[PDB]
């Protein structure tokens, strides 16, 4: 939040510290997606719900800490985004104007914009982890250890190449710190 | 077994599931009846249709807009998850044909006095059972005054 | 009139089109249907060994799933087994008698509730039943 | 009226301004920093358009069309700049003074030899006036932000300019197609 | 003719001069501003603002050494189904989380496979009944059914399954 | 909470191998009967094999869920656009199951024909073969005891230009002619 | 009929036909921080991911900035 | 309704008890107290006069005005505004776009700013076989062998 | 209110009915009796979503040839109806 | 590419709505078929719950209303309502006065419409 | 063969009088079928120099040969214009969606 | 024309989908 | 059929739907039980209810 569960402990043990903190959610909505955050608030198209109510909602494309990222295929289980209804009401009039310049019709149609307005409480994320995953080579990895790259990655400078435009040496060999530990 | 199956043999037809890739209005009235005929209205509808031989010599006119594709009714029993053992013809059979928009009809004067004697078939339905109960009660009433009165 | 030249990539896609059509015609000249045995998996002799050879190599397609059903034994394996769990399907909504010599103290829904009369539905977005029982009586 | 009829003018002892020193509510100049652009060897329209694409500011996500953000590209050996083939010779610049005798059709050649900076001036003219031609002030605010060098001699070395990694994803040498 | 006089009137504040003094010009000047704003509205801006937000998604994966043209075919792929105003969202207020989908894309993890065709359960094909009892393929269909409910968050029902397929045995009276 | 299915059991695939093994792709391909064009599948095509419509907005997850539940799990109401969704996608299934009764009734009556086609498309295309009974196709049949050798397709990339690099090979190739714009 | 002023996409490097295998995305991203991504398995076929943080990314570019300094020292 | 409050606090309905257009009576019969029973919070007075303005007002707690125009409304109608008024702050009306869909901005994990990414540069999946590097053994004789192959296939 | 899953519980109960309706009455009677069970669990004393789900149960028990189990179950219909604030026209009718 | 190969097969998803649906019980073998057989038959949203309530916020079929004038039926029901001249209303078959003009070979025009259908109109109008 | 001239009708779009699906062999002969019912091997049909490069792909008058293989046996001479060969004339003419094909 | 109704179609908004609220049982009885 | 619109008592209310069938029954087994009185009251209640409606 009942924090993540894998089969393996280490990867528990290791992973559970990450899902601490705020949390963002990418939400699907009346066919719109919102970025949405603990004290937000966003205007939905309307949703038929009595005012002062208490909502959740289901379609969760994204969630994310400053830590971790989950990153739903098409989408995600295990995240409880509750708001509550704060408004319904509509929203300032786009005016259209009609009018065929042979023919002399008007028409002004009014498109106040029916909407209801949603203030976000909490999110909660406890997900089932399966295991590690290799990214170059697609695969799971067997064992996890959080001490060494899983992928690690290789400078480019061969010299094979003269025409290669030359960054500063400094931005060309940096190597990057271990996270997990 | 390097030999013909054994059977009972069963035939087995296919089905045309069409979809329309063009403007219809691009294109003579002749390949519109035809695209009407397929059920097809707008670019981007998709039909299912039989593959009896008058679907064919309509698919064949229209070949060059709609795109198709063929089930075999085994493949077609499989991608809805019906028993092996019901066959089409009774699922057919089951289920209403006052389903929407249940008719072909000549012009729209027709269509409307058809929906018109649906509705009337229901007032119907309820009125022939309140006269159904007057009938059943006058019944009750005349058995009544005829063995009271003997 | 038209003054500069059709882009080669719009005529790339001219051609693509000649050939959805042609891979249409393909589909049209096939057999109106097939002959199969009882016992043997649906998908047995197909057209398709030119484009499962040209396309479906290595690499899944979208209709994997229907497909692993094909290839498996059919399930029913004898005419005499199709009519003997035929016999014994029920068809509800029928018109006219339906045959008990069996057991008489055994009521159906109708009998039970009449006919303008269906069970209270629960109604979500999740869960939806028809509606209006009294429109479709066509 | 909103925009004033006496206006800042060419011939005004006042003056026309510099972007780059004027403060206005859609300039910014805090999120800046600066590149070294080597044109040594590169198609002068291609150089010209990736320039074009750091100075106008669409190379960051944070782009929003009205708001001015760019960043400083020094454009450096400019003499070097490639143009494939015969078109040194063949490609014109026209342009059109209004009075009687309205036409310059002048080689690439010979801005060349007149300046040849001013060549790279002129493609990148036309690489930001692509999309920002409506409103003068997006047309010459963002242009301010090259700096072009003829050789490998400039006064930046303060700002330490990076070297920009580009390398031409086009295969094909450019073409001039003009209507 | 109605040329909607009564309720621009009101408007007539926000012109200069000669159209906000003389009341007809004024219309004049609103009607066409109106109506130009509407056809504008309708078959144009929407192309001007979703070329915005490409070019700003675009840039943020320049920043990481793609674009727009392999990004946009390989989130297809990975069936991720972000629309590109939300991946602008994550690209400015986000970027730890964008790069991440870049990262997946970028990376050789199977894409989800294909969805399902629902299938038909072996327990239909048994006659029943053989030779009080519920058909075999519906209590299968009852496991289906439960488990799911189960699935969804924490419940008070608890996550054993049998006696809760059971549960109608607590509301019978033994006679 | 949140829900994810791809299908109406909620069932699916085993999204991942087991550890250690090669993992099942998606064939990359655009799905042609054609060998050589060799496309790419376009975004549009991947949202038509995950089994969506061509669109986020139609016949996927992104239909059939639920915007919201309340927060104690009370679920949604019926809008008379999700009354009418699930009616279209009943009219799918009519569709479907009507047309394989006609197949059925028709083959049930014999009216399935053992000649391909129709006699309209048979007469434009020579691909279906004549499917007389008693005689051989082409002739009276062929004696039992290749066009490619005398039938030329050979593109010439170049066309060979005239030797000017030679005197006399420039004058005895010499080609007389007077060109001329039609009238 | 107007000419486009719309923002372009900005060319990209071509692709030799290699990008034409399954298995083999089209995306080619490595970077400097890439190692520090890393991919979890989630049940629902969804990934996971395990990325540093906003500070911590940036405090690594201090240290190459101050790095590449070292030597030359700092302009303003 | 914010954190547990109805904004709305006051409805104004003005009516004449005998002269005409009975809209308002037929509302304040039939409508009016489910609403009451439902929102109890909100303090409804009633306003007989002799010419009655046909308009329905409320007053919301920041001290804002709204009324809507009930003349010869229905009773369903007039009861459709009252819930018009009960369910909005009176705060706002922003346009519904795309800009204004979330109400403020927010970043957890933070902003992207230039030099987030800066010092990142382009990486090799593999390791180089660098060009000027001491060659081994079997390095040597695979090379030279490849020299001495070109050379013999020109000679 | 207690969370349960009620979308997937209400799905499995319109499942129970179309059992019942179809004539298959053991399998209505099971499905039945999960619904209650949560329903039971979800909304607190004498609710009326309760006392519905729990009429629904008595028919089913009825159909099945429990019929004390009917009978018990429908009297805990009536002497909860009673203790309800003001209880659905229809449901009183229904359980009668 | 707008040439976009693949099977139709998927234009059509069938993978969330199986037989299952219209035909609830088929994995037992009993046939029952629940179709919502129409667009047309949809009876309204109602409430799952006593607790949520549906909320109450109107439509241009609701909002715009006026009140409710007798018609024939209501006084001959209970003429008590009959209280003043206004309700003397003739019969329902009277329309209104006539609103617009008749224009050959285009409908009925609007007044202060297109006047450029009317010549055939404006000389009719003037009068083997 | 000889004697029939195969019309055709397709689409034109851009400037130079160009058809945009140009012929193939497979359909010079299936208008030979469809038109004088010839029924032959589509292989034995063959094209011009320049067509051999792009199809056929010219508005107007196009020709290809045909090449009816055995005749040294009928003893065919000086009866015909050539032993092994047939022009077939084709011409094709531009027509808008309506009436065309591809 | 007419509607084949091929593609999905959106219900139209009518009268009697007006949300019916349940008769209750008075408070005293 | 605009003019025509019709809508069965037997669904916009279940309530009157329910009494109905049970009146039904309810005669029936009068007419088991072999009494003319009940079952003559419960036909004229059932009826008094259906044009009420
Ligand atoms: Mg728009």
């Amino acid at each position: 939040a009942n924090g993540l569960r894998c089969p393996d402990a280490l990867i528990t043990r290791t992973l559970n510290p990450l899902l601490n903190g705020p949390k963002f959610a990418v939400i699907y909505c009346g066919n719109h997606q919102y970025k949405v955050a603990v004290g937000d608030v966003i205007a939905v198209q309307r949703l038929r719900v009595e005012i002062g109510s208490h909502i959740a909602l289901k379609k969760v494309l994204m969630v994310g800490g400053p830590r971790f990222t989950a990153i739903g295929r098409p989408l995600l289980e295990g995240v409880r985004v509750t708001a509550q209804v704060e408004e319904q009401k509509r929203m300032r009039n786009v005016v259209s104007l009609f009018a065929t310049p042979g023919r002399r019709h008007v028409r002004w149609v009014d498109a106040p914009h029916a909407a209801t307005i949603i203030r976000i409480c909490e999110i909660f994320y406890s997900p089932n982890v399966v295991g590690e995953l290799d990214k170059y080579k697609g695969e799971l990895l067997e064992t996890f250890t959080p001490g060494q790259h899983t992928n690690p990655v290789y400078p480019v400078d061969d010299g094979y190449d003269v025409f290669r435009k030359k960054d500063k040496e400094a931005m060309e060999n940096a190597t990057t710190f271990l996270d997990l530990l | 077994a390097a030999a013909i199956a054994p059977g009972p043999y069963r035939r087995v037809g296919n089905i045309f599931i069409v979809h329309c890739d063009d403007h219809p209005f691009k294109h003579s009235w002749e390949v519109n009846r035809m695209l009407r005929e397929l059920r097809l209205e707008f670019k981007g509808q998709t039909t299912i249709v039989p593959d009896i031989p008058q679907v064919r010599k309509r698919i064949w006119r229209v070949r060059h807009i709609v795109k198709v594709d063929v089930l075999d009714l085994d493949e077609a029993k499989a991608l809805i998850g019906v028993p092996e053992h019901i066959s089409f013809t009774d699922l057919a059979s089951q289920l209403p044909p006052s389903f929407g928009r249940v008719k072909a009809v000549p012009s729209p004067v027709i269509r409307s006095k058809m929906n018109f004697m649906k509705l009337r078939r229901m007032r119907l339905r309820d009125v022939l059972h309140r006269d159904a109960l007057e009938l059943r009660l006058l019944e009750l009433k005349r058995s009544a005054m005829k063995n009271a009165e003997q | 009139e038209l003054l500069h030249p059709l882009p080669v990539r719009a005529r790339k896609m001219e051609w693509l089109k000649r050939d959805a059509v042609e891979e249409n015609e393909e589909i049209l000249r096939r057999p109106y249907y097939t002959i199969k045995s009882y016992a043997l998996p649906p998908a047995v002799g197909r057209q398709e060994s030119i484009h499962n050879s040209n396309n479906i190599r290595g690499g899944m397609h979208s209709s994997h799933s229907l497909d692993l059903i094909m290839r498996q034994p059919r399930r029913v394996k004898t005419p005499e087994q199709l009519r003997a769990l035929r016999d014994r399907l029920r068809f509800i909504g029928v018109t006219g008698p339906m045959p008990q010599a069996t057991s008489v103290s055994t009521k159906s829904y109708t009998d039970t509730y009449g006919s303008r009369l269906r069970p209270r539905y629960p109604e979500s977005w999740d869960t939806v039943p028809p509606h209006q029982p009294s429109r479709e009586l066509l | 009226p909103f925009k004033s009829v006496l206006r800042r003018h060419k011939h005004h002892p006042e003056g026309l301004p510099l972007y780059n020193d004027m403060s206005k509510q859609w300039l910014c100049r805090e999120g800046e920093r600066w590149w070294l652009l080597d044109a040594r060897g590169e198609q002068l329209p291609r150089v010209a358009a990736v320039a074009a694409q750091y100075i106008t500011g669409q190379h960051r996500p944070d782009f929003t069309p009205g708001m001015i953000t760019g960043d400083h590209v020094v454009i450096v050996n400019i003499k070097d700049v490639v143009m494939v083939g015969d078109q040194w010779i063949r490609v014109p610049i026209t342009w059109q003074t209004a009075y009687p005798g309205g036409k310059y059709r002048i080689r690439l050649t010979d801005m060349y030899e007149r300046d040849p900076c001013m060549l790279m001036w002129w493609f990148l003219k036309d690489e930001v006036n692509r999309h920002f031609v409506r409103k003068l002030k997006t047309r010459i605010a963002p242009l301010e932000k090259a700096w072009l060098y003829e050789d490998s001699i400039h006064p930046h070395a303060d700002k330490n300019p990076r070297p920009l990694c580009w390398t031409d994803p086009e295969v094909k040498g450019w073409k001039y197609r003009d209507p | 003719h109605y040329r909607a006089k009564l309720e621009l009137d009101r408007i007539r504040s926000m012109l200069r001069g000669r159209a906000r003094l003389e009341r007809k010009v004024g219309l004049k000047r609103l009607f066409f501003l109106m109506r130009t704003q509407t056809r504008y509205r309708v078959e144009q801006q929407a192309h001007w603002e979703r070329a915005i937000v490409r070019k700003n998604v675009d840039s943020a994966a320049r920043e990481h050494g793609t674009g727009w043209q392999h990004l946009r075919n390989e989130l297809g792929r990975q069936n991720v189904m972000l629309l590109p105003r939300s991946q602008q969202l994550l690209a400015q207020y986000e970027p730890l989380a964008f790069r991440a989908v870049v990262e997946l894309c970028a990376s050789r993890i199977p894409p989800p496979p294909p969805p399902v065709v629902a299938s038909v359960p072996e327990e239909s094909y048994t006659l029943w009944p053989p030779a009080s009892l519920s058909h075999p393929a519906a209590r299968v269909e009852l496991r289906c059914g439960v488990e799911r409910v189960l699935r969804r968050g924490p419940s008070g029902l608890g996550n054993n399954v049998n006696e809760l397929i059971d549960a109608w045995k607590e509301f019978d009276v033994s006679p | 909470y949140s829900e994810a299915r791809s299908n109406y059991d909620g069932t699916s695939l085993p999204a991942w191998p087991a550890p250690g093994k090669k993992p099942t792709y998606p064939a990359a391909l655009s799905e042609l009967r054609l060998p050589q064009p060799r496309m790419r599948k376009t975004r549009t095509e991947w949202m038509y094999y995950h089994g969506h419509g061509g669109c986020p907005g139609k016949y996927g997850p992104s239909r059939e869920i639920a915007d919201f539940e309340y927060a104690d799990g009370t679920p949604a109401s019926i809008s008379g656009r999700r009354f009418a969704f699930k009616h279209h996608q009943d009219h799918l299934l009519v569709q479907l199951i009507r047309a394989a009764a006609t197949v059925e009734r028709y083959d049930a009556s014999g009216l399935l024909p053992r000649i391909p086609g129709t006699a309209e498309q048979r007469n434009w295309d020579p691909a279906i073969p004549l499917f007389l009974d008693d005689v051989d196709e082409q002739g009276r049949p062929a004696p039992l005891r290749d066009p490619s050798a005398f039938v030329s397709d050979t593109v010439k990339l170049r066309d060979d230009k005239r030797p000017y690099w030679s005197r006399r090979r420039w004058a005895l190739t010499d080609k007389f002619l007077v060109p001329k714009s039609p009238k | 009929p107007k000419k486009d002023r719309r923002f372009r996409v900005q060319p990209l490097p071509s692709l030799h036909a290699n990008s034409l295998a399954d298995d083999t995305p089209l995306v080619t991203t490595t970077r400097t921080l890439s190692p520090n991504f890393r991919a979890f398995a989630l049940q629902d076929g969804g990934v996971f991911f395990t990325h540093p943080s906003h500070e911590q990314v940036m405090r690594v570019g201090q240290n190459i900035l101050a790095e590449e300094t070292k030597a030359t020292g700092m302009t303003s | 309704s914010r954190n547990g409050e109805l904004c709305l606090k006051k409805v104004i309905i003005s009516y004449c008890p005998s002269n005409g257009a009975p809209n308002t009576r037929q509302f304040l019969a039939t409508h009016l107290p489910h609403f009451h029973a439902k929102y109890p919070s909100v303090s409804i007075d009633l306003r007989p006069r002799l010419w009655p303005e046909m308009a329905i007002t409320g007053v919301y707690r920041d001290g804002s005005e709204r009324s809507y125009n009930t003349k010869n409304l229905s009773p369903m109608g007039i009861f459709l505004r009252l819930n018009n008024l009960v369910s909005t702050a009176n705060d706002y009306d922003q346009p519904f776009c795309a800009s204004h869909l979330h109400f403020q901005r927010r970043s957890v994990q933070g902003t992207w700013n230039p030099w987030l990414w800066n010092y990142e540069t382009e990486r090799r999946r593999t390791e180089a076989p660098q060009w000027r590097r001491k060659l081994s053994e079997k390095e040597w004789d695979y090379y030279v062998g490849q020299y001495s192959a070109q050379m013999k296939q020109e000679e | 209110r207690p969370y349960v899953p009620l979308g997937e519980v209400a799905k499995l109960e319109l499942q129970g009915d179309y059992y019942m309706e179809g004539g298959m009455f053991q399998e209505a009677l099971e499905h039945y009796g999960v619904v209650a069970k949560a329903y039971n669990y979800a909304y607190p004393e004498n609710h009326a979503q309760r006392i519905g789900i729990r009429i629904k149960l008595s028919a089913a028990f009825r159909q099945t040839g429990r019929l004390e189990s009917s009978l018990a179950n429908i009297e805990e219909v009536l002497r909860m109806l009673d203790a309800s604030t003001r209880p659905s026209l229809e449901l009183i009718c229904e359980a009668l | 590419r707008y040439r976009l190969f693949h099977p139709r097969r998927e234009a059509i998803p069938m993978h969330m709505c199986p037989a299952k649906t219209i035909f609830p019980l088929i994995n037992s073998n009993n046939l029952l078929v629940k179709t919502r057989n129409s667009w047309e038959d949809f009876t309204g949203r109602k409430e799952f719950d006593e607790d949520h309530p549906l909320p109450v916020v109107g439509s241009r079929l609701n909002g715009r209303t006026t009140q409710h004038k007798w018609n024939h039926w209501d006084q001959y029901l209970n003429p008590q309502i009959t209280q003043s001249i206004k309700d003397l209303t003739p019969t329902p078959e009277y329309v209104g006065m006539r609103c617009g003009h008749n224009m050959i070979k285009m409908g009925w025009m609007k007044i202060g419409g297109s006047w450029k259908y009317s010549r055939g109109y404006n000389d009719r109008r003037r009068v083997r | 063969v000889n004697t029939g001239y195969l019309l055709f009708g397709r689409q034109s779009w851009g400037q130079g009088f160009l058809i945009n699906c140009p012929l193939r062999k497979r359909d010079v002969a299936q208008k030979l079928w469809e038109q004088y019912k010839v029924r032959i091997d589509p292989r034995l049909i063959e094209f011009r120099e320049k067509d051999r490069r792009t199809g056929i792909q010219e508005l107007g008058h196009n020709w290809c040969w045909l090449y009816l293989p055995g005749a040294e046996e009928l003893g065919i001479n000086r009866e015909v214009y050539d032993n092994k060969r047939v022009k077939v004339r084709i011409h094709v003419r531009k027509m808008n969606s309506m009436f065309a094909l591809y | 024309v007419t509607r084949l109704y091929t593609s999905y179609y959106t219900g139209v908004l009518y009268p009697n989908q007006l949300v019916q609220p349940k008769q209750r049982l008075p408070a005293d009885v | 059929e605009e003019k025509f619109v019709y809508f069965s008592p037997f669904d916009y209310d279940r309530t009157f739907a329910l009494v109905d069938q049970c009146l039904e029954r309810a005669e029936t087994i009068f007419n088991e039980i072999g009494d003319v009185e009940g079952a003559i009251r419960v036909l004229q209640q059932r009826k008094e209810m259906i044009d009420k409606k």
